[PDB]
C-alpha cells in the first residue's frame, strides 16, 4: 500500500543516482518497455546517442598518496566525501552533468542530454570553480593538494554499456583528447585546447600552453509490490555491493579497510584499431564492445564467481577486485583462495574473448590483465547518490600490471607470484618493471611459454607513462 | 512527436546487407539496382582500368613462369613504353598511348598472355575496355549504361543506397568484401532483414589478391561458413546470389580449365534431378553451376536448425534484365522474410 510508494522512492534514487536527469525521468515515465522488459535475441539491448557540441573536463587530485598517508581508512572516506561534495554542489551551479569519479580524478560533460549554447563556458568555469574549492579545502582541512583540470570540447557517443555495475558514460576520441590534456596540465591552471578557443571568445586570462617535452592554452582565471520490490532490490545491488548496502542498512557511511585483497585490471589492446568513425559516429563499434562486456558480465553469475566483485568498468578497462565479502575465515577454506578464485576469473576471461573472436571474422580483439594482492580501502561516496569504489597502493600496482603488460598474458607481481606459485600455478620470470613508490619490481606472467622462444623482456624502464585513451590507469598515480 | 512514424518507417524497410569476397560483384550490383529504380569522374577511373588492365597484361609477359613472347617481336619499344608508365599518380593519357595500347592489344603473344590470366592478379573488365577504349580513343563520348556497369573501382567502407520500388522501402548497405575490409562487416549485423551473399562462380581457377595461394571460390566458402554459423546471424536467412555466369559459361565451354583439377570432387558429380536450365544450354556448363550452387548448399544445409534458409539463384550483374528478374524473386522472398519476425 504506502510501502509500494516507499519501495517507488528508493528506486527513483537509484535510478537518479546512476543516469541524468532527463535520461532519469524518460526512464520514470515508462518510455521503452522493451528495456522495462529487459529490467525483468542476436544482440543485447544498449542505448547510446552520438552528440555533437559538448565540453569534457577532466581533473584529478594533486598529491593524493602522501594526503591519503597515515589515514586510519575512515578519516579517507570522510575528508573525499567532503572534497567530492564540494565538487558536485559546483556541478549542479556550473549546470555540468558529472559523469563518474573514479580514484583521485573527478570528471564532467557540458550537456550532453540537453544542447546548451554555452557549454565551454559552463565547462571551464568550472574548472577555476574547482581549483578555487580545493585550495579552500586545503586551507580548511589543512592537506597539501591542488588539481590540474583539461577541458576539450568536441561529439560524444554517450550511454551506458554492460549489464553489471552500469552508469552513464561518455566515449569518444574527443574523450581521450580531453584525458590527455589533463595529463598534459599543469597544477592549478584549466588546460584547454583549440576546439574549445575557437568560441571560448577570450573573455579569460589565456596562455600560450606549451608542453616541455598543437595550438593549446591555459587558463588560470579572469503483488505489484513484489515486482516493485525485486526491481528495486537489483537496482540497489547494481550500484552497491550486499554487505556494504547491510553495513549502511543501519549507519549513513561506509568505510572500510581490508588487509588481504586481489584486484585485476583487464584493457581490450587493440580497439582503437577495430573503431573508426567513417560510420555513424561508430555507435554499431560500441555495440560490440557492449557484447563483449556482456559476456564478461555472465561470466559474474557464475556459482563459484560469487565472491568476485566487479567496481567498474572505464572506456575498454574492466575492474575487478575479490576478499571483500569473505569475513568470515571458513573451517575448511584457504585464507588466500579468493585470490586463487579471482586468478581463475582473470584465465576464463581469456577463454570467453577465445571464445569472442570466433564470431569475430578477420579481426581479433586481445586483452591483457594484470593482478596484484595486498591491503586496501573500501568506500561509498556520495551521499542522495551512490558509488562504490576502492583505493589503496594495491590498485594503483594493478593498474600498473595492467599498462606495463603484454597482450593475451596474465601480468602478475611479485607477492602475488609468491602466493600463486604455492597453489600450483606455473609462471615465468617477465623482467623488472618501474613501480612508482616501489622503483624497479618484479614480475611475472603466467603462460608458460605462450610465445616460441622469448619469455624474457627486461629492458623496459620507460618513464614516460602518458596514455592516449580512457584506460584504467585514469584516477590512478597522481 | 514525430519520433513514433519515423520508428515505424524503420520498421518498414528492407535493410538488404550484400557481403562476399573481393571482386564478386556488389558495387555492380548496387548500381544496377540504380539504373532499375532510380559524370566526368566515371570516364577519369574507365581509362584507370583500362590503363591497368593493358599494364598489368604487360607486365605478366615476363612474370609467367614460361615468359610468353610478343609475336610480333617489333613491338618491345611500345612493351617499354607501357612499363615506363606502370607507377605514376596522374596521367593525362596522350593520343600516343591509346595508340600504343591498341598496337599492343592488336599482337598475339600479347592476347596469348592475356589467355593465361588465371595465374596473376587481372581486372574482370579487360576485354571488354580495351575495344571500347578503342572506341573512345577521343574525348567527346560519354559512356553507356553497360560502360558504367563494367567500370571497377574498389569499395572500401559502408555505402548505403535508397530506392523504393511499388512503395515498398529498400535500404541496401554496399560493403567491401577485401579480407581487411571484412572487420567493418559487423557494424551492419544488427536489424538486418536479409543478407544478400554475391559469389564469383566463375572464379575457380583463381586466386586471390592478398597471399596469392589461396583459391577465390575456396575463400568464398570459407567466407559464407563464417557468416553463416555467426552468433549474431543465426536467425537471418542469406538470399544467395552466383554472378558472373557468362564468364562460368565461356570458361567451361572454352575447355582449357578443369573444376576436377581444382575442386577434384568434380568429376565424380551429377547433375541434380530438379535442375531448371536455361533455353539452349550446354549440360555441361549446367553441371558446373550446380555444382557450384551444391557446394555452398552443403555449407548451408550441414546447421542452422531451421532457424534461418539460404536461396540460391544465378544471376549476371552486367545484365539488366537477369537482374530485374532475380530481384522480383528475391522481393517476394524478402517481403516473407520481413513478415517472418
Ligand atoms: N562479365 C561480368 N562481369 C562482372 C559481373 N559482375 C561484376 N563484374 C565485374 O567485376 C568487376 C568487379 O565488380 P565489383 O562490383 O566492383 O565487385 P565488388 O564486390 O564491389 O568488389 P569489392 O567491393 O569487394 S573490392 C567489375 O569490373 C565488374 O565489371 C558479371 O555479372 N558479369
Ligand atoms: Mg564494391
Amino acid at each position: 500500500g504506502k510501502d509500494l510508494e516507499v519501495e517507488k522512492a528508493l528506486k527513483e534514487r537509484m535510478i537518479h543516482s546512476v543516469m541524468p536527469r532527463i535520461i532519469a525521468d524518460d526512464l520514470m515515465k515508462q518510455g521503452d518497455e522493451e528495456s522495462e522488459n529487459s529490467v525483468k535475441i542476436a544482440f543485447r539491448p544498449f542505448k547510446m546517442q552520438q552528440i555533437e557540441e559538448v565540453s569534457i573536463l577532466f581533473a584529478d587530485i594533486v598529491g593524493f598518496t602522501k594526503m591519503s598517508a597515515n589515514k586510519s581508512a575512515h578519516a579517507l572516506v570522510g575528508l573525499l566525501n567532503d572534497l567530492f561534495g564540494r565538487f558536485d554542489r559546483l556541478c549542479e551551479e556550473t549546470k555540468c552533468e558529472k559523469i563518474s569519479t573514479l580514484g583521485d580524478c573527478y570528471y564532467c560533460v557540458a550537456g550532453c542530454p540537453e544542447p546548451r549554447a554555452d557549454h565551454a563556458y559552463c565547462c571551464i568555469e568550472m574548472g577555476l570553480g574547482m581549483i578555487r574549492a580545493i585550495e579552500q579545502f586545503c586551507q580548511e582541512k589543512k592537506e597539501m593538494v591542488n588539481m590540474r583540470v583539461g577541458v576539450h570540447t568536441g561529439t560524444v557517443l554517450c550511454g551506458i554499456l554492460g549489464m553489471r555495475r552500469f552508469k552513464f558514460d561518455v566515449w569518444s576520441n574527443d574523450v581521450n583528447l580531453a584525458n590527455l590534456m589533463e595529463q598534459l596540465g599543469v597544477a592549478g591552471k584549466v588546460h584547454i585546447s583549440e576546439a574549445t578557443a575557437k568560441y571560448l571568445d577570450d573573455r579569460y586570462e589565456m596562455e600560450d600552453g606549451k608542453v616541455t617535452e598543437l595550438k593549446t592554452y591555459l587558463i588560470a582565471g579572469q503483488t505489484k509490490i513484489q515486482s516493485m520490490r525485486d526491481q528495486a532490490d537489483w537496482l540497489l545491488r547494481n550500484i552497491i555491493p550486499y554487505h556494504v548496502a547491510e553495513q549502511l542498512k543501519v549507519s549513513q557511511t561506509y568505510s572500510k579497510n581490508h588487509d588481504s585483497g586481489g584486484v585485476i585490471f583487464a584493457s581490450i589492446v587493440n580497439f582503437s584499431e577495430f573503431y573508426e568513425e567513417n560510420y555513424e559516429g561508430g555507435k554499431e563499434c560500441y555495440r560490440v564492445l557492449n557484447e563483449l562486456i556482456g559476456d564478461f558480465d555472465e561470466l559474474l553469475s557464475k556459482p563459484d564467481y560469487s565472491s568476485i566483485e566487479k567496481i567498474k568498468t572505464i572506456g575498454a578497462t574492466y575492474m575487478a577486485a575479490s576478499g571483500l565479502n569473505a569475513t568470515q575465515c571458513r573451517d575448511g577454506s584457504h585464507p588466500q583462495e579468493h585470490l586463487q578464485i579471482l586468478f581463475e576469473f582473470a584465465k576464463e576471461m581469456m577463454r570467453v574473448v577465445d571464445d569472442f573472436n570466433n564470431n569475430m571474422l578477420w579481426f581479433n580483439f586481445k586483452l591483457r590483465v594484470g593482478f596484484n594482492h595486498g591491503p586496501l580501502t573500501a568506500g561509498v561516496i556520495g551521499t542522495t547518490k551512490l558509488l562504490y569504489d576502492i583505493w589503496g597502493d594495491t590498485v594503483n600496482i594493478a593498474s600498473r600490471m595492467d599498462t606495463t603488460g603484454v597482450e593475451c598474458r596474465i601480468q602478475v607481481s611479485e607477492e602475488s607470484y609468491r602466493v600463486l606459485s604455492k597453489m600450483g600455478y606455473e609462471f615465468d620470470y617477465r623482467g623488472t618493471v618501474n613501480v612508482k613508490g616501489k622503483g624497479q619490481m618484479k614480475t611475472y606472467l603466467y603462460p608458460k611459454c605462450t610465445d616460441s622462444g622469448l619469455v624474457p623482456q627486461h629492458q623496459l624502464s620507460i618513464s614516460p607513462d602518458i596514455r592516449v585513451q580512457v584506460d584504467g590507469s585514469i584516477g590512478r598515480s597522481p | 512527436k514525430q519520433l513514433q512514424k519515423d520508428k515505424q518507417v524503420y520498421r518498414a524497410t528492407h535493410r538488404l546487407l550484400l557481403l562476399g569476397a573481393g571482386e564478386s560483384g556488389k558495387s555492380t550490383i548496387v548500381k544496377q539496382m540504380r539504373i532499375l529504380h532510380v559524370k566526368a569522374t566515371k570516364v577519369q577511373d574507365i581509362k584507370n582500368n583500362l590503363k591497368e588492365a593493358i599494364e598489368t597484361i604487360v607486365a605478366a609477359m615476363s612474370n609467367l613462369v614460361p615468359p610468353v613472347e610478343l609475336a610480333n617481336p617489333e613491338n618491345q619499344f611500345r612493351v617499354d613504353y607501357i612499363l615506363s608508365v606502370m607507377n605514376v599518380p596522374d596521367f593525362d593519357f596522350p593520343p600516343e598511348f591509346y595508340e600504343h595500347a591498341k598496337a599492343l592489344w592488336e599482337d598475339e603473344g600479347v592476347r596469348a598472355c592475356y589467355e593465361r590470366s588465371n595465374e596473376y592478379q587481372l581486372i574482370d573488365c579487360a576485354q571488354y575496355f580495351l575495344d571500347k577504349i578503342d572506341v573512345i580513343k577521343q574525348d567527346d563520348y560519354v559512356p553507356s549504361d553497360q560502360d558504367l556497369l563494367r567500370c571497377r573501382v574498389l569499395t572500401s567502407g559502408i555505402f548505403e543506397t535508397k530506392f523504393q520500388v511499388d512503395k515498398v522501402n529498400f535500404h541496401m548497405f554496399d560493403v567491401g568484401g577485401q579480407r581487411d575490409e571484412r572487420r567493418k562487416w559487423i557494424q551492419c549485423f544488427n536489424d538486418v532483414t536479409a543478407i544478400i551473399f554475391v559469389v564469383a562462380s566463375s572464379s575457380y581457377n583463381m586466386v586471390i589478391r592478398e597471399d596469392n595461394q589461396t583459391n577465390r571460390l575456396q575463400e568464398a566458402l570459407n567466407l559464407f561458413k563464417s557468416i553463416w554459423n555467426n552468433r549474431w546471424l543465426r536467425t537471418i536467412s542469406v538470399i544467395l546470389f552466383l554472378n558472373k555466369q557468362d564468364l562460368l559459361a565461356e570458361k567451361v565451354l572454352a575447355g582449357k580449365s578443369k573444376i576436377e583439377d581444382y575442386f577434384p570432387e568434380f568429376a565424380r558429380y551429377t547433375t541434380p534431378e530438379d535442375a531448371t536450365p536455361e533455353p539452349g544450354e550446354d549440360p555441361r556448363v549446367t553441371r558446373a553451376k550446380y555444382f557450384i550452387r551444391d557446394e555452398f548448399l552443403r555449407i548451408s544445409t550441414a546447421s542452422g536448425d531451421g532457424r534461418h534458409y539460404c536461396y540460391p539463384h544465378f544471376t549476371c550483374a552486367v545484365d539488366t534484365e537477369n537482374i530485374r528478374r532475380v530481384f522480383n524473386d528475391c522481393r517476394d522472398i524478402i517481403q516473407r522474410m520481413h513478415l517472418r519476425q
